[PDB]
């Protein structure tokens, strides 16, 4: 009982629009795609990376240390 | 609490994405398997019908099964009688049962080589290494009387009395039979036996990309049409 | 007159798909859930052409799959679609869930609670029928999981033998596990038909967190095409994985036919459980350990009422966005731990993840949502 | 016969020679005593890796 | 293998011939009916067999 007749109430506003057949669908895709990514990646490259960055360190530390005490046990296997 | 020897990599002739199988190596590996090594494993899942499209021609193929005659099943007036053999039958087993196999070869069963390739961490490369790099045992290490030193084994020793070396066989095609070449032909045969759908796979995997890779750039365009009604509106306010 | 609005069958589908008010900013992320539906119809369909052939004979089971992946037309394709098309149905789940902990999507109490049940049912069918290819990994994981539920002080002795039909895996077990696969599946589909009944009557969401009844566009021509486009994009990756490198996501230890005479050296399940198996063995005390294993799918119903912010979604909450990315990295280190033998730091380190999956969303997230309420005066 | 030749040629590199000196030094250590913990379990692996790394490249080329 | 065992509780009613095809050899090409369902597979029943015997 919440179809397109009865919802919120609004007043004094206006909007315009064309058709699709009187326009082209590629307005400078090449020369506007790159700047958007350039401006937005900077903002959230800092918000997804640093949490993930402290796993590379612990993983490499553990891997190389275990490799030592598996491939180089005869170092401390003193005769 | 010990080490292991991870096999290297080789530029195998079938290693690519869009490559194939040399269909002359498998043919020559079949004789190697039969004459040299075909005693210690079962090869049960591979019948005599599976080589006609790979290695031999049919009238060339029937004469192989005839030589090895096997017991047949019970029937009236001559149950369990000998018979020449037919195409369908599976590769004749060497041994009666688990107990005789254990007794004859130091209580350790010999694995049946039908999934021996897929079930090894590594694969065809590890198989090629294990059959070349044997070495004499080091100093100060004890070993069993029936055990022979091998550095590719987790136990570093296995009951495999070396079965492969130079000029144990004769390649009928006119090839100077060196240990490396025969081992290579054997490995190329064995992987194919472990998974024959290689050659019929990489072709539909190619007639999938070309067809899709041009229909999908269509759907995009019909999309753009529809969503291009709504990205062109202006929205002003006047109280 | 208008046949689309007076026929008893087409009122139902016009009101449900073709003509429902929908927002207009929805992120692609609102995309994935439909994909799951595509997966659901494909796992059922491909999975009946195996129970046609398979034989619940304890010394006939393993050779069955071995003859199907050789003997019949195109069976090598279908086996692998069934083994790989659920490595991805489990891909979908972790995205459709994690988003609802970004765009405040739990305030739908009714929708949210008929969820977790489905999570439990789907997660259990795969274990319940990855033990009947009948191989060593299948038997030797079955034994290990079985021996835990038997550590209940008075529960354990009796329940364990009812599923074996004896003392150990025989003809009496494979038969009733193969009983299980058939029925969990059909029952699950009806819970999915009810998830959506709730959805009508609140409408969808939008990635800002503000009710927009002002500007709702239809769900014909727009959502219909966006959906079809992305869906015919899941069939690129699925088929490239299966028909280029199938053997990549598995293990080479369901090939030696099942025996009690061997025992696998480095047993470990497939990737997508090793998370709810790394808590388990991380701690001593078997009776307790089973309890901490299910603390997790029920940690979730406890998180609609720990909410302590004034706004919905993380888009306008730049300080909480830090804590949501130390949750997923936690679940990635915790899956690197599990499928690997026990050494010196593995025990100490896997431990931290277990301590933290709980300290992040039990203490921290309800106490760090006020430090910022105090900053915008609500 | 090609493989023995190529193994000979691939022995002369720095890795293999510095591995062989280590191996024979360890064997000099071990041969003097009998209760010692040392076999050739470790340096021999170094020798094999040093050989095989280089051997694995040019071997398949020398085929007919 | 192919040796003889005394027999235990599990074992079935021993069958006379190596194969049923031996029956036509000695019994004039008339294969004897099996006697597990001979009661239910007949009009009459347990009174057809009796009336066969004294007849
Ligand atoms: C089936 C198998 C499932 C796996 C599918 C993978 C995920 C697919 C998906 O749904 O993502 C939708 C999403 C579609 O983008 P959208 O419709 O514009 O908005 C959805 C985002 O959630 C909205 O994000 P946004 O538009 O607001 O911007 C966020 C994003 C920037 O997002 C984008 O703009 C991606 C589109 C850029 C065009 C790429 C052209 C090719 C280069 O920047 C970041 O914060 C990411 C951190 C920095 C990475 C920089 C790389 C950007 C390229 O795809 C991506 O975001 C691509 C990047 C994510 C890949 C992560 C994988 C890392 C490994
Ligand atoms: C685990 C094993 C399964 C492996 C699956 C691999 C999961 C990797 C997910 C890939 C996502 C990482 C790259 C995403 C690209 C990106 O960062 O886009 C930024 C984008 C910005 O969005 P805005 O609305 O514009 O916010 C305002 C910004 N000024 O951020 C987002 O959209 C975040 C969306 C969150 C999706 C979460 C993905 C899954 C994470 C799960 C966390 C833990 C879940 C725990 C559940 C366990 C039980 C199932
Ligand atoms: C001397 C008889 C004999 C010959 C000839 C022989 N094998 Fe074996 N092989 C055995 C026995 C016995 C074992 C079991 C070793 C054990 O488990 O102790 C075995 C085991 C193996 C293994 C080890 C499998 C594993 O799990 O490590 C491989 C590999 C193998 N054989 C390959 C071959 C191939 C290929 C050939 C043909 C070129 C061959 N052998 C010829 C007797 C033989
Ligand atoms: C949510 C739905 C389902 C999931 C997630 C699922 C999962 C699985 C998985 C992971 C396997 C392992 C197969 C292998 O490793 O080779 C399997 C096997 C099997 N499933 Fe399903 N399954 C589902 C539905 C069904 C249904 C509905 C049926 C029958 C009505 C079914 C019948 C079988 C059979 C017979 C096998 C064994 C065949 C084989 O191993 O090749 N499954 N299932
Ligand atoms: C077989 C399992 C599941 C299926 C088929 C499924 C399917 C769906 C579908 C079709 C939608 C609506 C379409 C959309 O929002 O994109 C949806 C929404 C939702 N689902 Fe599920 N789901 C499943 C499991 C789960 C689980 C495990 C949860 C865990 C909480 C969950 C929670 C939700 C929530 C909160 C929404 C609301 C989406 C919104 O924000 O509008 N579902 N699901």
């Amino acid at each position: 009982g919440r179809e397109f007749g009865h919802l919120t109430r609004m007043r004094h506003v206006i909007t315009y629009s064309l058709s699709p057949f009187e326009q082209r669908a590629f307005p400078h895709y090449f020369t506007k795609g790159i700047p958007n990514v350039l401006r937005r990646t900077r903002a959230c490259i800092l918000r997804v990376a640093p949490p993930f960055v402290v796993f590379y360190l612990v993983y490499t530390w553990g891997t190389q240390e275990f490799e030592k005490s598996k491939r180089k046990n005869p170092a401390a296997y003193e005769n | 609490t010990d080490l292991e020897l991870h096999a290297p990599s080789y530029p195998w002739s079938h290693r690519g994405l869009l490559s194939s199988l040399d269909h002359t190596s498998i043919r020559r590996g079949f004789q190697v398997y039969k004459q040299v090594c075909s005693s210690c494993h079962s090869m049960d899942y591979v019948a005599y019908r599976h080589l006609v499209g790979v290695c031999y021609t049919e009238e060339e193929a029937k004469a192989l099964a005839e030589e090895v005659e096997v017991q047949d099943g019970p029937n009236e007036d001559g149950e369990m009688f000998m018979r020449p053999g037919k195409l369908s039958d599976y590769f004749p087993k060497p041994y009666p049962n688990p107990e005789a196999a254990r007794a004859a070869n130091n209580g350790a069963l010999p694995p049946d080589l039908s999934y021996i390739v897929r079930a090894r961490h590594g694969g065809e490369d590890y198989v090629f290494s294990l059959l070349t790099g044997y070495c004499e045992p080091p100093t100060g290490v004890s070993l069993r009387e029936g055990l022979y030193f091998n550095p590719y084994f987790p136990g570093q020793a296995i009951a495999m009395a070396p079965p492969i070396y130079n000029e144990v066989l004769e390649f009928d095609d006119g090839t100077p039979a060196t240990m490396s070449q025969v081992a290579k032909d054997v490995c190329t045969f064995l992987r194919w036996a472990s998974e024959p759908e290689h050659d019929h796979r990489k072709r539909m995997g190619l007639k999938m990309l070309m067809m899709m890779g041009l229909l999908l750039p269509l759907v995009y365009a019909m999309k753009r049409h529809k969503w291009s009604v709504l990205k062109s509106r202006k929205l002003a306010y006047r109280p | 007159t208008n046949i689309r609005k007076s026929h008893p069958l087409m009122k139902i589908i016009n009101n449900a798909f073709i003509d429902l008010p929908a927002p207009s900013n929805i992120s692609s992320w609102w995309n994935f859930g439909s994909l799951l539906g595509i997966c659901l119809i494909l796992q059922i369909l491909t999975g009946l052409f195996l129970a046609m052939h398979y034989t619940s004979d304890t010394t006939t089971a393993f050779s069955s799959v071995t003859h199907i992946c050789r003997d019949v037309n195109y069976g090598w394709v279908i086996r692998y679609l069934h083994a790989n098309g659920a490595s991805m149905f489990f891909i979908c789940l972790f995205i459709h869930v994690g988003r609802g902990l970004y765009y405040g999507s739990y305030m739908f109490l009714e929708t949210w609670n008929i969820g977790v049940v489905l999570l439990f049912t789907v997660m259990a069918t795969a274990f319940m029928g990855y033990v009947l290819p009948w191989g060593q990994m299948s038997f030797w994981g079955a034994t290990v999981i079985t021996n835990l539920l038997s550590a209940i002080p008075y529960i354990g002795t009796d329940l364990v033998e009812w599923i074996w039909g004896g003392f150990s895996v025989d003809k009496a077990t494979l038969t009733r596990f193969f009983a299980f696969h058939f029925i969990l599946p059909f029952i699950i589909t009806a819970l999915a038909a009810v998830h959506l009944l709730f959805l009508h009557e609140t409408g969808s969401n939008n990635p800002t967190g503000i009710s927009s009844d002002m500007d709702k566009i239809p769900f014909h021509p727009y959502y219909t095409i966006k959906d079809i486009l992305g869906a015919l994009f899941m069939m690129l990756i699925l088929l490239i994985l299966v028909l280029f490198s199938p053997d990549l996501l598995g293990d080479p230890d369901n090939y030696t036919p099942a025996n009690p005479l061997n025992t696998p050296p480095h047993i470990k399940p497939e990737w997508y459980f090793l998370f709810a198996y790394a808590i388990l063995r991380s701690i001593p005390n078997k009776l307790g350990g089973v309890l901490a294993l299910v603390a997790s799918i029920l940690i979730l119903i406890l998180m609609p009422m720990l909410h302590t912010s004034k706004q919905r979604s993380m888009m306008f909450r730049p300080l909480s966005q830090c804590l949501f990315w130390m949750l997923v990295a936690d679940l990635i280190t915790l899956t690197w731990i599990g499928g690997q033998p026990v050494e010196h730091p593995f025990i100490i380190i896997g431990q931290l993840a277990s301590i933290l999956y709980f300290l992040i969303i039990l203490v921290l997230m309800p106490i760090t949502s006020i430090i910022e309420n105090n900053l915008l005066k609500w | 016969d090609p493989l023995t030749t190529v193994r000979e040629q691939c022995e002369q590199i720095e890795k293999c020679i510095k591995a062989r000196e280590r191996l024979e030094l360890c064997d000099q250590r071990v041969s003097s005593r009998s209760q010692t913990e040392e076999d050739c379990t470790e340096e021999l692996f170094d020798f094999l890796h040093a050989r095989d790394h280089c051997v694995a490249h040019k071997l398949f080329n020398s085929l007919k």
